[PDB]
Order: C-alpha cells, then sequence, then structure tokens
C-alpha cells in the first residue's frame, strides 16, 4: 500500500543458524550507514528451513545488536578483583609473549623414555564447535605447531560415544542421513532425545512424513514438546535403555521380521566367529578381573588361506554371527524388559511392532537420537543395540531409514571433521604417539589391508591424507621430517577433557585457552572445575560475551586476592559478522557470509588465530629455544591475504587441498597450484596438500561448492529431497551414506518409490544422489565391491569385537543407587567399569536419594551464555527450575512456583519448582524411584536471578573428579527452600 | 480481506512466532519470573503482541500438553474498534484491503480505555504503563502490503501456522477439522464465523485458554 518495509534499502545476506545443527538458512539485512543489522529472519528459498526458525533463530538479532558485548579486551591481573580495558596490540603481543615463555619452560623433546616427542605438557585448549570450518582448522594447525597435545571441544562430551559406536557399526561416526530425508520415513524412532525442543526445524519434516502416515514414537523417561506430537509415547527409566532396545532385537530375530536378503548381502551375519568366543553370566570371553579388561581377541572371526573371514551365508552355522546373535538375545523377554524398564509390556508390544513393520523391503524406519548418556559404559553399547536393529531391518542406506544421530552444536560436525579433539588430526587421523617414531611406522599402523579384492576397504587410503594434511602445514618440509615436528602424546595417556581438567588441578597445565567455551558452567563438578582454573598461570578465554569461566576468579566463594591466575578476554565477532562456512547435522557444509561488521570493537577469531601466530613466529624466529622449526615453518602464508588478514577462501581451498607439484593420477592431469577435485586424487608421496581429505571436491577448480543455491533436481532426486546442488555434502556430495545398501546386488533399489541410488548399466554408471562407493553393483564379482566401504571387509558389523565393552550389547544397571538388580545375568554393572563398588555391597546415602538428570529447552543454548544474554529467550525462560512429579512435590511439601534446593555430595544450588504430571516416579522391585530434571542453561554471571550452574552438582562420568559430566542422572535431594 | 488458520495440533511451542513477532516489530522483553510453568510472559502486555500459552492437560487418563499462539483475532466486526469510534473513529484502524484491525498510536487519547478492553472477548489490547497507549497484533500490515506474509507464519515450522485469503483460510481450517473430527470428537474451529484468525484445537478451547472462545 503505502508502507515502507523498514528494510527497503538494506544489504541483504544470506547466513546460517550459529545454534543447533540443524542448518536452518537466514537472511541478514544491515543498514549501508551504521552497518549494524537492522532485520534478521529466515531465508525462504533454503530448502531445510523454508524460512522457518524456532525461539533461538528467530532471536539472532538480538545477539548481534547487543550492548552487553564487551566492546575492548579485557584485561585482568593476577589478584586483582577487577578487569582492565586493554588495546588490541598490548594484549595479542603479551599473550605471544606468554605463549612463547610458556611453552618453552613446559616442552619436552625427549621424554625420560628417551622417546623423542617434541609436545607442549603445560598449555591445554578447549574449544569450539562455535568457529567456522576455516578457523577451527587453523587453530588446531596452530596449536600443534606449538607442540599442544591437549586439544579438546564439545565432541568429546556428547558424540564421542557415537563415533566410536558408529564407526564400528558401519564405518563412519556421521549421522547417516539427512534432515529433510525425515519425511521419507515410514516409522520414526525418537529414543534419547527430544527433536521438537533440541533441533525444531526438524519437526518440519518429521511431521511431514506423520502426513504421509508415518508413525512417530517418543521414548523417554518424560513427557515433552515432542511427545505431544507422537502416536506412541513410552516412558522407560533412565539408563535402562538397552534393555528396550536388546528385546527389540530378540523380537525381531525370533519373528523372523528381519530383512534376510539385506542381513546376508550387507551385513557381517554370515562371518564365522572363532572358537574362543563364548559368554556367561554377564561376561564374554577373555575377562580379566584385575585389570577389568577384555582380552578382545578372544573374539575374533575365523579365517580362511587369504586371511579372509570365512562366510556361511544360509546364516546356519552354530558360530556364524546370525546364530549367536539369537543365541545371545533370547534372554530378552518382554516380561523382564518391562520389570527392569518400568514400561507396560503392552506399550513396549505396541513400540516393537510398530518398528518392527519396517524390515519390509520397501519400508524404511529411522531412529532419532542426540546426546545418550556420557558414560561410554553406558552409552556406546545402547547405540550399537540401535545400529544392530538398524541393520536388521536394512534401515541402512535408505530413504527414510538411517542412525540420524544428531549432532548438537551448528558445527560440531565441522569442529570434530577438523580435529579439535587429542586423538585425531583432521580428517580423523590418529595422532602421533611416542612409541610411533618414524613416518613410516605411522603410515603403516594407521592404514589396514584387506586381501579380498571384493572390498573396497576406503582406508587402504590412509598415506594419501596424512601425507597431504601434513604438507598443509608444512608444504616445504619432506614427510619424514614434518611427522617429527608433530607432538607426540605419552603412550598410554589421555589427553581428553576427561582427564585435562584434573591435571589442571593438579597444577600441571600452567596455561589455558578456553576458545569458545564455557567449562566453568559445562565441566563435571563446577566447583571443582572453577577452583582448578585458579591453578593456571594464565588463561586466554575468547567469546562474546563476559563470561563465568573468563570471570572465574570473581565468581562465588572466590577471593579475588588469592587467585593468582593472568586473564585475557578477547570478545569476538558473532556468526552474522563473519564469513566462512559451517557444516550442519547432515554434513552439508554452507558458506555463509558478512552481514554487518564485527561489531566494534570485537574480531572474529579466524583473525585472532592469525594475529596470535603470526605473532609467536616472529619471537621464534628471534629466539628458537629448544625447539623452533614447527612453530616458524608451519605455512601460515597459506591462510591469509596479501594484506595478512585471515582469509576464509584462502583457508578453504587449502581444506580442500592443491597440487604442490605437477603428477598425473589415472587419467587426470594436475598442475603446480591447483585444487585437487576430489579425495580419490591425493597424494602420498607429498605433492598435494588437503587440510582434511573429507572435504576434498568441496572447493575445486570448478568452485566454492558449499556456496551454491541450486535447487535443481532429476525426478528421481526430488522425490526424496536430496537437493544436491544445495551448498555441498562430504564425502563427495554423498547426501545418504551407505547408500549402495539400499539397492540389490545387481543395483536396483529396495524402495522403487524412494530410490536414493540405481543402477544405469548402459551408462555404467550410478543416478540419484552420488553413490556412496561409484563401483559397479556388487553382483559383479570382478569389478563391483561390498557396500560398506569403510569397512576392512565391506560389510557392516552386527557383532563388532573391536568395542571394549563386548562384540555385542549387553544389559548392566548403569547406577550404583538406589541398588536395583537387573534379571539378565550375575554381571549387575559393566564389568569394563571401574567406578563401582564391586567387593562390598554400595553404600547409598540417604542424604541424597533422588535421581537429578539434566537437559535443554527450546529457548536455551548450552550453558545459556549466549541466550541468556538474549533478552527475547530469557523473557521466556528466565530462571533455573526443577521439573519434578506431582508425588514427589507432596512427599517433600513443595508448592508449584516454589523455590526449592537441590543438593549433591558437590554443592547446591537454586531452583523454581515446576511440577508436572509429565514426570512421574518408576517403580522397580518394590520401588518407587524418584527422578528430577533441572536444565544446564543458567550460571551466576548473568542475570542477577537467573541461577547458576546445574554442574554444581553433577561428578564425572568416572574417577575424575572433574571432566565429562555423566548429565543424565546423579543422586540429589530436593528441599524447598 | 486475509485470514489466519491457526492449527495447534500442530504446534509444538518452539517459540519461534513469539519471538519472530518481537524481533519484526522491535518489541522489548519484559520482566518475567519462572512461577512454575514454560510459559512466559504470562499473559499479553503492550509489549508482546503474540503469546504461546501452555497447559498441561490429562485427557482420558493420559498426560498432554497443549498449546494456543495467542494473538488478537482480527474480529470482522471489531468490538473493540466500534467502542472506540464512540470517542474518535481515527484511534483504531479497520483496513478494508486486509482486514487488519490497526491500534494506532492515537489510543493514547483515548478518555476511556478501559472499554475498549472490556469490548474484546479474547481479552488481546494491553495499555502502555505511561498512559492510554494502547497495542496489539498488527497483522504485520507493512510486511502483508510489501509481498509478505506475517512474520509468526513465515517463522513457524510445522505449518501450524497459515496465512492468505480469508475463504482459502475458512476452507483450510474447516478441511482440516474434518481430518482430525473422528479421532478428536471435542475439536473445534474457534468462533469460525466471527474471526480473521481461525485456531483448531483438539479438545474443548478452555482447556487451550480461557478466553479461547467468546
Ligand atoms: N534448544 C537447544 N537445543 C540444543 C541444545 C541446547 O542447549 N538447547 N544443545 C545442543 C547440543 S550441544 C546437543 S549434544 C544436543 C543434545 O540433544 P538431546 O540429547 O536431545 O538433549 P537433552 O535435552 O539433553 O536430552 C534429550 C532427552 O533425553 C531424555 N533422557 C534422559 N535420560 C534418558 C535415558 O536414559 N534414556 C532415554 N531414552 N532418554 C533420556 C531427557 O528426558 C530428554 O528429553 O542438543 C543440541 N540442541
Ligand atoms: N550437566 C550437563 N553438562 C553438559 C551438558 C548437559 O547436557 N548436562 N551438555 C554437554 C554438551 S553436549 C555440550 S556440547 C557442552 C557445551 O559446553 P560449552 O561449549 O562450554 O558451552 P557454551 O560455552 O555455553 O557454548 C559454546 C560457546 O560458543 C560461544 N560462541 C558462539 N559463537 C562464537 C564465535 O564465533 N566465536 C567464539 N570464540 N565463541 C563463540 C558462545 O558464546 C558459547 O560460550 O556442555 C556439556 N555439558
Ligand atoms: S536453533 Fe536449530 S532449528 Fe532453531 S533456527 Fe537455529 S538451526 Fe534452525
Ligand atoms: S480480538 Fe479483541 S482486540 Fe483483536 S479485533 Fe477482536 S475485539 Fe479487537
Ligand atoms: S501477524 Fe504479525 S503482529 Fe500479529 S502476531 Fe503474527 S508476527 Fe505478531
Ligand atoms: S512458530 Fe509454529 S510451532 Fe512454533 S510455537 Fe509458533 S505456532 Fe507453534
Ligand atoms: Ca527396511
Ligand atoms: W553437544
Amino acid at each position: 500500500a503505502t508502507m515502507a518495509l523498514k528494510t527497503v534499502d538494506a544489504k541483504q545476506t544470506t547466513s546460517v543458524c550459529c545454534y543447533c545443527s540443524v542448518g536452518c538458512g537466514l537472511i541478514v539485512h544491515t543498514d549501508k550507514k551504521t552497518n549494524r543489522a537492522i532485520n534478521v529472519e529466515g531465508d525462504p528459498d533454503h530448502p531445510i528451513n523454508e524460512g522457518s526458525l524456532c525461539a533461538k533463530g528467530a532471536s539472532t538479532w538480538q545477539l548481534a545488536e547487543n550492548e552487553r558485548r564487551p566492546a575492548n579486551p579485557l584485561y585482568r591481573a593476577p589478584g586483582s578483583d577487577q578487569w582492565e580495558e586493554k588495546s588490541w596490540d598490548w594484549m595479542l603481543d603479551t599473550i605471544a609473549e606468554r605463549v612463547a615463555k610458556t611453552r618453552e619452560a613446559t616442552f619436552v623433546t625427549k621424554n625420560a623414555k628417551g622417546q623423542v616427542v617434541n609436545r607442549c605438557d603445560g598449555i591445554a585448549s578447549v574449544g569450539s564447535a562455535a568457529m567456522d570450518n576455516e578457523e577451527c582448522w587453523i587453530y588446531q594447525a596452530w596449536l600443534r605447531s606449538l607442540g599442544l597435545f591437549y586439544i579438546e571441544h564439545q565432541a568429546r562430551i556428547x558424540h564421542s560415544a557415537t563415533v566410536a559406536a558408529l564407526a564400528e557399526s558401519y564405518g563412519r561416526g556421521a549421522m547417516t542421513n539427512h534432515w529433510i530425508d525425515l519425511k521419507n520415513s515410514d516409522v520414526i524412532l525418537m529414543m534419547g532425545s527430544n527433536p521438537a525442543e533440541n533441533h525444531p526445524i526438524s519437526f518440519k519434516w518429521v511431521m511431514r512424513a506423520k502426513d504421509k502416515g508415518a508413525t512417530l514414537i517418543h521414548v523417554d523417561p518424560r513427557y515433552t514438546r515432542t511427545s505431544t506430537k507422537c502416536d506412541l509415547y513410552a516412558p522407560l527409566r533412565s539408563g535402562s535403555d538397552i534393555a528396550f532396545l536388546n528385546g527389540m532385537t530378540k523380537y525381531i530375530l525370533e519373528k523372523e521380521l528381519y530383512f534376510k536378503d539385506y542381513v546376508v548381502n550387507y551385513t557381517n551375519a554370515s562371518f564365522i566367529v572363532g572358537e574362543g568366543f563364548a559368554f556367561e553370566e554377564g561376561l564374554f570371553a577373555g575377562y580379566n578381573k584385575e585389570t577389568r579388561k577384555y582380552d578382545k581377541s578372544k573374539w575374533g572371526f575365523e579365517r580362511d588361506e587369504n586371511g579372509n573371514p570365512k562366510r556361511d551365508e544360509t546364516l546356519k552355522h552354530p558360530r556364524c554371527v546370525f546364530q549367536i546373535m539369537k543365541k545371545h538375545y533370547e534372554r530378552y523377554d518382554l516380561d523382564k524388559i518391562s520389570a527392569i524398564c518400568g514400561t507396560p509390556k503392552e506399550l513396549i508390544l505396541k513400540v516393537y511392532d510398530a518398528y518392527c513393520a519396517t524390515g519390509k523391503p520397501d519400508k524404511a524406519g529411522t531412529i532419532m537420537y542426540a546426546m545418550g548418556w556420557t558414560q561410554h559404559t553406558v552409552g556406546v553399547q545402547n547405540i550399537r543395540a540401535m545400529s544392530i536393529n538398524q541393520l536388521l531391518l536394512g534401515n541402512i542406506g535408505v530413504a527414510g531409514g538411517g542412525v540420524n544421530a544428531l549432532r548438537g552444536e551448528a558445527n560440531v560436525q565441522g569442529s570434530t571433521d577438523h580435529g579439535l579433539l587429542m586423538h585425531i588430526y583432521p580428517g580423523y587421523l590418529g595422532t602421533a604417539r611416542a612409541s610411533i617414531p618414524t613416518y613410516e611406522e605411522y603410515t603403516k599402523k594407521f592404514t589396514p589391508v584387506s586381501k579380498d579384492p571384493q572390498s573396497a576397504n576406503w582406508w587402504s587410503n590412509f598415506p594419501k591424507y596424512s601425507a597431504s594434511y601434513i604438507k598443509s602445514m608444512w608444504p616445504d618440509a619432506d614427510l619424514n621430517e614434518a611427522y617429527g615436528y608433530l607432538p607426540k602424546g605419552e603412550d598410554g595417556k589421555d589427553y581428553s577433557w576427561l582427564t585435562l581438567f584434573d591435571d589442571m588441578f593438579q597444577g600441571k597445565i600452567k596455561g589455558f585457552f578456553a576458545w569458545g567455551q564455557n567449562p566453568a558452567c559445562s565441566g563435571a563438578n563446577s566447583n571443582k572445575t572453577r577452583e582448578a582454573l585458579t591453578k593456571l598461570d594464565w588463561m586466554v578465554n575468547v567469546n562474546i560475551f563476559d563470561n563465568e569461566t573468563g570471570s572465574f576468579w570473581r565468581g562465588p566463594d572466590m577471593d579475588p586476592k588469592k587467585i593468582k591466575t593472568e586473564v585475557f578476554f578477547l570478545p569476538c565477532a558473532v556468526a552474522i559478522e563473519k564469513e566462512g562456512s559451517i557444516s550442519n547435522s547432515g554434513r552439508w557444509m554452507q558458506w555463509r557470509y558478512v552481514g554487518p561488521e564485527p561489531r566494534k570493537n570485537a574480531i572474529p577469531d579466524g583473525d585472532l588465530i592469525v594475529e596470535l601466530a603470526k605473532r609467536v613466529q616472529k619471537l621464534l624466529a628471534k629466539t628458537p629455544g629448544k625447539l623452533a622449526a614447527p612453530v616458524t615453518k608451519l605455512k601460515t602464508d597459506y591462510w591469509v591475504n596479501d594484506h595478512g588478514h585471515f582469509d576464509p577462501h584462502k583457508i578453504a581451498k587449502l581444506i580442500n587441498g592443491f597440487a604442490l607439484k605437477d603428477f598425473k593420477v589415472g587419467d587426470v592431469e594436475y598442475k603446480a597450484g591447483q585444487q585437487i577435485a576430489t579425495f580419490g586424487h591425493l597424494q602420498a608421496d607429498g605433492s598435494t596438500t588437503s587440510g582434511c581429505w573429507i572435504y576434498t571436491g568441496s572447493y575445486t577448480e570448478k568452485g566454492n561448492m558449499a556456496a551454491r543455491r541450486d535447487k535443481t533436481q532429476t525426478d528421481m532426486q526430488a522425490k526424496i529431497g536430496l537437493y544436491p546442488g544445495w551448498t555441498w555434502a562430504w564425502p563427495v556430495n554423498r547426501r545418504i551414506i551407505y547408500n549402495r545398501a539400499s539397492v540389490d546386488l545387481n543395483g536396483k533399489p529396495y524402495a522403487p518409490e524412494k530410490a536414493v541410488v540405481e543402477w544405469n548399466a548402459a551408462e555404467k554408471k550410478w543416478v540419484g544422489d552420488v553413490p556412496d562407493g561409484p563401483w559397479p553393483p556388487q553382483a559383479d564379482k570382478e569389478k563391483g565391491k561390498r557396500a560398506f566401504i569403510m569397512k576392512p571387509e565391506g560389510y557392516a558389523y552386527l557383532y563388532g569385537p573391536g568395542r571394549e565393552d563386548g562384540p555385542l550389547p549387553e544389559y548392566y544397571e548403569p547406577m550404583e543407587c538406589p541398588v536395583i538388580e537387573h534379571p539378565f545375568s550375575k554381571t549387575l554393572h559393566n564389568p569394563t567399569a571401574l567406578h563401582f563398588a564391586t567387593e562390598e555391597k554400595a553404600v547409598c546415602d540417604p542424604r541424597y536419594p533422588f535421581i537429578c538428570s539434566t537437559y535443554r529447552v527450546t529457548e536455551h543454548w548450552q550453558t545459556g551464555l549466549m541466550t541468556r544474554n538474549t533478552p527475547w529467550l530469557l523473557e521466556a525462560e528466565p530462571q533455573m527450575f526443577c521439573e519434578m512429579s506431582e508425588e514427589l512435590a507432596t512427599l517433600r511439601g513443595i508448592k508449584n512456583g516454589d523455590k526449592v534446593i537441590l543438593e549433591s555430595v558437590r554443592g547446591k544450588l537454586w531452583a523454581k519448582a515446576i511440577i508436572t504430571k509429565r514426570i512421574k516416579p518408576f517403580a522397580i522391585q518394590g520401588q518407587q524411584v524418584h527422578m528430577v530434571g533441572i536444565p544446564w542453561h543458567y550460571g551466576w554471571s548473568f542475570p542477577k536471578n537467573g541461577g547458576d550452574a546445574a554442574n554444581i552438582l553433577t561428578p564425572s562420568v568416572g574417577n575424575p573428579n572433574t571432566g565429562i559430566p555423566e548429565t543424565k542422572a546423579f543422586m540429589v535431594n530436593v528441599t524447598k527452600a | 480481506s486475509k485470514g489466519f488458520f491457526v492449527d495447534t495440533t500442530r504446534c509444538t511451542a518452539c517459540r519461534g512466532c513469539q519471538v519472530a513477532c518481537k524481533q519484526w516489530h522491535g518489541n522489548p522483553a519484559t520482566p518475567t519470573e519462572n512461577t512454575g510453568f514454560h510459559q512466559n510472559p504470562p499473559d499479553f502486555n503492550f509489549h508482546t503482541y503474540k503469546l504461546v500459552r501452555m497447559h498441561e492437560q490429562e485427557i482420558d487418563g493420559r498426560i498432554d500438553w497443549l498449546f494456543f499462539p495467542d494473538q488478537c483475532r482480527h474480529c470482522i466486526a471489531p468490538p473493540c474498534k466500534a467502542t472506540a469510534d464512540m470517542e474518535d473513529e481515527s484511534a483504531i484502524i479497520h483496513d478494508d484491503a486486509t482486514g487488519c484491525v490497526l491500534f494506532t498510536p492515537k489510543t493514547k487519547d483515548l478518555e476511556d480505555y478501559e472499554s475498549v478492553i472490556s469490548a474484546c472477548p479474547y481479552d488481546v489490547p494491553r495499555k502502555v504503563a505511561e498512559s492510554n497507549q494502547m497495542a496489539k497484533c498488527d497483522m504485520c500490515i507493512d510486511r502483508i502490503t510489501n509481498g509478505l506474509r506475517p512474520a509468526c507464519v513465515t517463522s513457524c515450522p510445522t505449518g501450524a501456522m497459515n496465512f492468505g485469503d480469508l475463504s482459502e483460510m475458512e476452507a483450510m481450517a474447516s478441511a482440516r477439522l474434518a481430518e482430525i473430527k473422528a479421532a478428536y470428537s471435542d475439536a473445534k474451529l474457534c468462533d469460525p464465523d466471527d474471526v480473521r484468525v481461525i485456531f483448531l484445537t483438539a479438545h474443548n478451547p478452555k482447556l487451550y485458554h480461557e478466553y479461547a472462545v467468546a
């Protein structure tokens, strides 16, 4: 009409939400005069969200345009009770000096055992899935050049179990399908997840499946916003999931609901297991009761003359995996599951019947699960059980199927891909250790061998990736010399979040980077984690807002005069003020652009890293100390433009990789300087760089695939929503991994109405998705390959002998208290767990009678630093709360909204009571077990009456006193305040 | 003229609409505390035009959680305006092209604001503290006359919010009600003949909000 839009003359750019891993597109409008955002909303054209956003994405404008962002760097001197503003130059040069001096003082060339390790033991780093891919990569590169081995972030806590379990089963740790693909599911099982709150836009697709006739199932100890939409909601006791899942396996096998052809073709069901395998009363064969470890060699497969596992494809051999499974699972009858899970038998059966109906070749069931328990001795086998069930039902590699292991942060996929974890370099390459002295030994160790020519065994390519990674960092060094620049971890020593904070507490860590994380709220046992920070000589904290970590020295019960720690707080840019990429849960690598400029005077992470690295290089170039080479030889020129600034296009091209010298591979010729087109062309001889081999193909001579916005689809692609022209997914744009298993041996789809790939015999090519493995169909004995190309034989593992606690999942009670016996064996708790009382009866303190769990709400993010500082979100969820049943509330004389005190042996906090019918006590063996729940989104720094960290109450996953939180279950009392 | 169809059976209470409305209009957050519920703020106020109401309800022995993303209904024959018109016909605009009922700042000059608020069967309009000025949902009038949909509708991920010509929305509402009437024998549309924002509920409207229907 007449009305003008606030945005008419604004600069319009695109971005991608910086909160969860759904990857929603944004449109940003920036005032050309002020360079500030005037509007931020959804991108209607983005195929995943179609312009929709949950509370969090919708609030983005408030994240950027925020007066609580410290405008200038802040320095806290030893013993001081206040921040002091300092110039960027002072801060950057000072940090550079601290890094150089502390590195030198704690650097080990040769360790006490006489091994060359070239490792810095006194500096550690956490962070961060919040950074762009190009920032994550240069960050790990910088840290490794410094000799750091303590390099961790988010992914260690919630996705390490997933990686371990799924890599065992399928060959990779990633989410197998993608968000839009959920619409193709016939049955969606959400278990150990709450996607309507934690991955909200996923519900667009989940509800689209429901519109098509899909059955939605939620299995969760609480009824949540997700539950409201489900056909079946099943409550089950915390940590009892394995019983529920193994009972499903029994049901699948006994009722013959499995998809036989798929099982024979694509799983290890036919493998003959050796005579050493056995299982008796909860223990697999090979158990050493003094070490509490298993001798896994007892579980190996029987091999033929060529060294390949023998197979009985009839699945009848008494030692074939299939028959071993039949025997193993017989104990998981329904009565037992109902008793131990607390779930009515009738309801379990409803879930089993509904879900197991997807074992038909043309049907697909999916499982959405996210964090699960953080203890691997609970989590890993639970995910394995899910993975097994999916293989038996032929659900892996098909449209609407998969293990949709939902990623957490917007770029946790990327920060994991880029090796911000102690045990892997970018591209999932194992990190060097003291007992691996030479590059030749390193490649020999990590390159698997199969003599079976029908098995792709794709990791045989390892040396191409290790050379390319090493060259991307030290391109002018030869590989043997450059390998020696990589710091080597002490043999058998854990450098993860698990022990990083314990070591910091013990005084071993002098300098610490808290880069884009808030461990004072996110680490287990906040009281002790906060005290651990006081042992540091210095900390560099890079974040959007002042926070519980950077200002730990002025937190609860702290006397600043007694805290010696020097703190450097560096205010950073927010996502819409940055250009780079982030990779979503579906592995979609998405390019984002600058809308508003970095709010004065914040600096984006990439530039902060560039500035620190260059300054430290110049100090070491003048004064080399013990070992300057890895530091000074690092090719930081690859990271910057001609003006010395962070260049995301340059870094993304390095991550993809390019030729360092002319070479030829097959029929393809490369000239020095050219981008490599696919990881299949990378070179073992040092001829190529590639910061992360899984990204080779993302940014080639044909351009930036991650910046593509092409919605063109073939009819086939459109039927299932692949959108292969929209951005780019690793590996090589295969949107549904394991897709060779969606077709028969001839290459014909099992589900013609929602086919993923199909072999075109006349053209000798696969159409639809990019085939996960491009070779001819498996029926082609001469040229074809098996479906699971990352596995050594090409078969997914039902029976998975690599897991430290057993080749098949087995139920054990996850908690000591209260004491609950289970009916599956005489082995009460996981025999590989070390934190349990064994010889004595557990001694359960009546002071802490209730189980407390921590979880999220839709409106807040992580420790809440970001969303507590976002008024619109804080308005919706302004305070720490405690959800409890009517029964418990009555027992404790609590009324709705009362302030209550939660206390555990570790500490205590207040919360506002939310009495809800959505939680009910669990009844197990004559016992009424009460579980209450709290969010972990609050912290003392803001707002004044918001509350503090749930982790004040938590212990670690193990014997550690700090570290990885067992976030799902811990003992407390709840009392009216 | 325009309308909305709000299908509460598809709402996940993601609160995208609540935030989106504020983001588009520049509305500030208002003071809240947690008093035992996830819903917040507790009610409409001068700065909050879209409010996701949330109510636990035991239905047929099973717990459920009912959501209602409340906003002005844009009444076809708006009683708020009818009342205000006795004082000043320019205080509340009734836009012919869209059907939008637009509270303007001219409301500040109304001597009798209480009568305007009480005339609303849905208890929607709200006064700012310092004067008689009142505000509420403006149907995103600027967006809808400039080729865009309302902020709340655009933001909604599950298709709970829908916007278009009134007739199309009326037809959509009726068809959707028909699709669930069997399973949800108490489902109904809320005053479908009298308002432009039409809510579908699966149970007694008053289980969603005391003022769900007139
Ligand atoms: N809105 C929002 N979304 C987020 C985040 C956020 O902070 N806020 N964080 C992101 C991150 S980093 C991650 S890793 C993911 C985590 O995503 P989720 O794992 O979905 O997160 P939670 O909310 O912690 O737990 C999910 C559900 O597990 C239930 N639960 C607890 N114990 C058990 C159990 O023993 N068995 C079963 N079956 N269920 C159980 C809880 O009741 C809860 O409903 O979310 C991401 N998304
Ligand atoms: N009891 C309990 N404990 C748990 C969990 C639980 O469920 N229960 N969850 C665990 C997991 S799954 C997660 S991933 C982990 C997250 O902790 P953290 O990263 O410190 O949180 P965060 O600091 O709040 O969020 C990430 C940070 O990113 C910043 N950020 C965002 N964008 C940027 C950027 O561009 N650059 C930089 N440098 N930083 C940025 C945020 O401000 C935030 O601090 O907390 C575990 N702990
Ligand atoms: S938080 Fe997740 S679902 Fe919500 S708008 Fe951002 S990416 Fe989308
Ligand atoms: S719902 Fe109330 S405020 Fe909105 S048009 Fe109708 S009478 Fe007026
Ligand atoms: S139509 Fe516009 S003003 Fe009304 S509730 Fe939705 S976003 Fe707010
Ligand atoms: S945006 Fe849609 S699903 Fe989210 S709260 Fe609003 S109406 Fe409900
Ligand atoms: Ca199937
Ligand atoms: W996480």
